RNA sequence: UGCGAAAGCAGUUGAAGACAAGUGCUUGUCGUUCGUUAUAAAUGGCCU
């Protein structure tokens, strides 16, 4: 459950932090990497800031905020940014596709995607028999 | 064990001591002796189970 | 049955002050309160009409003999309850109350009465005890 | 000022914090220099679950300024502290106290934070990894916490003892930071 | 229990002390009695919940 | 009287018994005090039981729509 | 390793603060302190376990104000166990108040349950055979007490 | 028509009176009523009769996190 | 809320102003006032 910080030129430990009560199975992060956002069993997705200037100067991230979207486990994540789209997409053992903003994780909408969406039909009626 | 004293206040003396324990003492410097001990490590007690080194 | 059945269900209809004695009656047994209760009573007026009937019924005479009256309102209780409470009107919870008053009392016997009953157990075993 | 609801003054006792109904509106002034002068309204800092949740979510019962005047903490009625950066007004939520939080005090580096509440229970949180460690079974709750030393030597606590509704009791505890036991009560 | 009352009724009036002697009998007696508000209390419950779902 | 506040008066009663004592009272009237008491007590029983009263997807469906 | 049988009988200052090795706490107390009211409950009805010690964790969760906090995520699967310990409980003068709080509660609470499952319900018919039962001993027991205050 | 989630039925023989999680879409894509949501949600929808309409629904262990009441 | 025993016996829970939302109207609120004895719900549980 811990998210962990490394220096890649000296490849030491830079921060802990103990985030998840089990496994954490994704990480994503923006494109400024001001944002690391992670999930995994516990059905909660924790979002590690540095977006301060001060934190941008010290190397310091944040542990800023979690949210609980999901019923079960969050097996997939992935970010997406362009000057009109700033997507977090997540989906995991529930089957459905959970749809957030990564500029306003915490406290912006998020959409929660029907599990099936017909747009293939499985089933067909006969009006004769 | 080691002596101690604060480097900007001369006055205060102080002798840290630790063995194979999950706590430390310290001793504030004769009718009795102030100790305290040092036995929280906020959230990262898994990383230390002595403060014998 | 049916006709009594019928007769009850125009009273109640007609607002008219007869509906005690229609409950009262003697052909009124135990399963068809529960039909009664189940199939006609339908409307929360009605059943408010009869609660109140009843309610005050038995406030005036707690120790009535008769085991009628308290049998309609047990049924009426366990199988309307929601609907009973569903009903705001002050008036129905002031009957409440004085009904609940009246009953309360009655608790409070109990044991003096079971106490007595105790003594007289032992009083006809001494006689017999004494005949023998 | 005016209509001022509620204010706060740093550690270091240079710097003050209050909020008025100018719904409200926090403003952070220097109290000898003209060096720092914000002001916000309570709105950019609340989050939007809160607005459509209830009152509780947006009624402030504590606030702390830091001595650098970097960070301000916000306690809520319902028991949520929020730390917002004043530099870029981000908010980073803090949830422990289940009910309203009475008590913030920043440490003097600004890298603890004490609160207490209704949960008789002192809570140190360390918010460089957001952990936090706790003083229990306290005698009541707690209205004010502080850090009093140069280095942090003492904290001095207010307890109320609510069971007493005829009066209002307090006690005042010092407690000696390195081993967290009343050196004074 | 109920025949040694019952026959020994009239030496057990001629003695100097009961409570003390029975003391025994009075507290066990009252245990029992003590309880009898509650049980009714949870007869008339039960009993209400019993009817509803036999008849349904 | 009794045969043919009550408690306060029944109490009363039972102080009378415990006066009257064990050798005095007579079978033919403890019969008719005896069965007296026996309706008392069912009626106290059925007013408590009262009392206490006072106090407390399928797979298929057809329906019609609404249009 | 030759310094551990020495107890500082020479020395100026003897300081002590070991505290004393408290007794090891049973599982049920454990959940009560960390505040799982459902976990503790379910400790109470295990195989084995004293009938005394089953009344402490049902009073103390009584005391602490938890009792429908504590039935709420519970089915006839694990309903059966109070149920079965409350048709013994009714039985002893001790218990017997504390059952009647918490069947009274599980009726009001599981009313609907009730209907659609049917081992419940015997549970419910044979407990009220019990409670009927144990109306006749104390309704008894007053009778003896009246007879016994004539004697006196 | 029908989707996932909705029915609806429109009338083509008369006119209507005329009184953020998602791409923005400034690019191009390239280079007699009747409305409910009580259904849902639908795997298909038609007609077996004139008056008789086939609506298709949807009838694991997840790590405990849980809800405080009081 | 008053009286009393614990049981209970009597009696209340009003008006104005301001704000928000939806559509001048509707609803909900009040770190606003006057008068009368007068559900909850930000995943949020206690150290060594």
């Amino acid at each position: 459950g811990s998210i962990k910080f490394w220096d890649f030129q000296f490849a030491t430990l830079n921060q802990s932090f103990k985030a998840h009560d089990a496994d954490v199975l994704c990480l994503t992060t923006d494109t400024d990497n001001n944002y690391v956002f992670s999930a995994g069993v516990d059905r909660k997705i924790f979002q590690f800031s540095q977006n301060t200037n001060k934190s941008q100067k010290n190397n310091r991230w944040v542990n800023s905020s979690n949210r609980l979207l999901h019923g079960n486990d969050i097996r997939a994540i992935c970010a997406y940014q362009s000057k009109g789209a700033d997507f977090l997409v997540s989906g995991g053992v529930e089957k459905t596709l959970v749809i957030n903003s990564l500029t306003s994780f915490s406290n912006g909408n998020y959409r929660k995607m029907p599990t099936v969406e017909p747009y293939s039909k499985n089933v067909l009626v006969n009006k004769e028999q | 064990c080691t002596f101690y004293t604060s480097l900007s206040n001369q006055n205060q003396q102080n002798i840290f001591t630790a063995g194979r324990r999950r706590y430390m003492h310290s001793w504030d410097l004769s009718q009795t002796a102030k100790i305290e001990k040092f036995s929280r490590l906020y959230g990262h007690e898994s990383t230390q189970r002595s403060f014998e080194n | 049955q049916v006709e009594i059945a019928n007769i009850l269900s125009s009273h109640l209809e007609a607002n008219s002050t007869e509906i005690l004695d229609d409950l009262m009656s003697g052909s009124w047994t135990e399963p068809e309160i529960k039909k009664f209760i189940l199939t006609k009573i339908n409307t929360v007026d009605h059943l408010s009409k009869i609660f109140l009937t009843i309610s005050k019924s038995i406030t005036q005479n707690p120790w009535n003999e008769e085991n009628l009256l308290p049998l309609w309102l047990k049924w009426l209780l366990t199988l309307k309850s929601g609907e009973l409470n569903s009903i705001k009107d002050k008036h129905t919870k002031k009957n409440c109350k004085h009904l609940k008053s009246a009953l309360r009392s009655s608790e409070e016997i109990l044991p003096v009465l079971l106490g007595i009953q105790g003594r007289l157990e032992m009083l006809r075993r001494q006689a017999k005890l004494r005949e023998d | 000022w005016h209509n001022v609801i509620l204010s706060n003054i740093s550690s270091n006792g240079k710097l003050l914090a209050h909020m008025c109904k100018d719904h409200k509106s926090i403003s952070v002034v220097s109290l000898f220099d003209d060096s720092v002068n914000l002001s916000f309204p309570l709105g950019s800092i609340l989050s939007s679950q809160t607005q459509s949740l209830s009152y509780n979510t947006r009624y402030v019962s504590s606030m702390a300024i830091d001595n650098m005047g970097q960070q301000l903490a916000v306690g809520f009625a319902s028991g949520v502290i929020s730390i917002v950066s004043l530099a870029d007004l981000q908010i980073r939520l803090l949830k422990w106290h289940i009910d309203s939080v009475l008590s913030l005090s920043f440490s003097h580096d600004g890298s603890y934070l004490l609160s207490g509440g209704w949960e008789k229970v002192m809570s140190l949180w360390q918010l460089e990894t957001n952990s936090q460690q706790f003083l229990p079974r306290l005698n009541g709750i707690i209205i004010d916490c502080q850090v009093l030393g140069p280095q942090g030597n003492y904290y001095s606590l207010i307890l109320q003892m609510t069971e007493n509704n005829s009066n209002s009791d307090y006690q005042f505890l010092l407690l000696n930071a390195s081993d967290l036991t009343s050196k004074l009560s | 229990v109920k025949w040694c009352l019952i026959i020994h009724g009239g030496y057990l009036v001629s003695i100097p002390n009961l409570m003390s002697t029975l003391s025994s009998l009075h507290s066990t007696l009252k245990r029992r009695s003590d309880l009898l508000p509650r049980l009714l209390a949870l007869d008339a419950r039960l009993d209400c919940t019993i009817n509803k779902f036999k008849t349904l | 009287f009794i045969t043919s506040q009550s408690t306060q008066l029944f109490q009363l009663l039972s102080l009378v018994l415990d006066s009257i004592g064990l050798f005095s009272l007579e079978g033919a009237l403890l019969e008719n005090l005896t069965l007296y008491i026996d309706k008392q007590v069912e009626i106290a029983e059925r007013n408590t039981e009262l009392w206490n009263l006072i106090d407390t997807l399928p797979t298929y469906t057809m329906e019609y729509l609404d249009i | 390793m030759r310094g551990s049988e020495y107890q500082g009988d020479q020395e100026h200052i003897i300081h002590n603060d070991k505290v004393r090795s408290q007794r090891r706490m049973r599982a049920f107390e454990r959940n009560i302190n960390q505040f799982k009211w459902s976990e503790a409950l379910d400790n109470a009805f295990v195989p084995g376990m004293a009938k005394e010690l089953t009344l402490t964790v049902l009073q103390e969760l009584r005391k602490r104000g938890k009792v429908r906090v504590a039935l709420y995520g519970r089915d006839e699967s694990t309903l059966e166990p109070l149920l079965n310990w409350c048709l013994k409980g009714i039985e002893d003068v001790r218990s017997a108040s504390i059952v009647a709080d918490w069947v009274a509660v599980v009726l009001e609470l599981y009313g609907n349950t009730l209907e659609s499952s049917p081992v419940l319900q015997e549970l419910m018919i044979d407990l009220k055979t019990k409670v009927r039962h144990e109306i006749h001993k104390s309704k008894e027991a007053q009778r003896i007490e009246g007879m016994l205050q004539l004697l006196t | 028509f029908w989707g996932a989630t909705w029915i609806s039925r429109i009338d083509f023989d008369v006119d209507f009176p005329i009184n953020g999680l998602t791409i923005t879409d400034e690019s191009n894509f390239m280079n007699h009523f009747f409305f409910t949501d009580k259904y849902k949600p639908l795997l298909f929808v038609d007609l077996i009769s004139s008056n008789e309409l086939a609506i298709i629904e949807r009838n694991q262990k997840a790590f405990i996190q849980p809800k405080l009441v009081f």
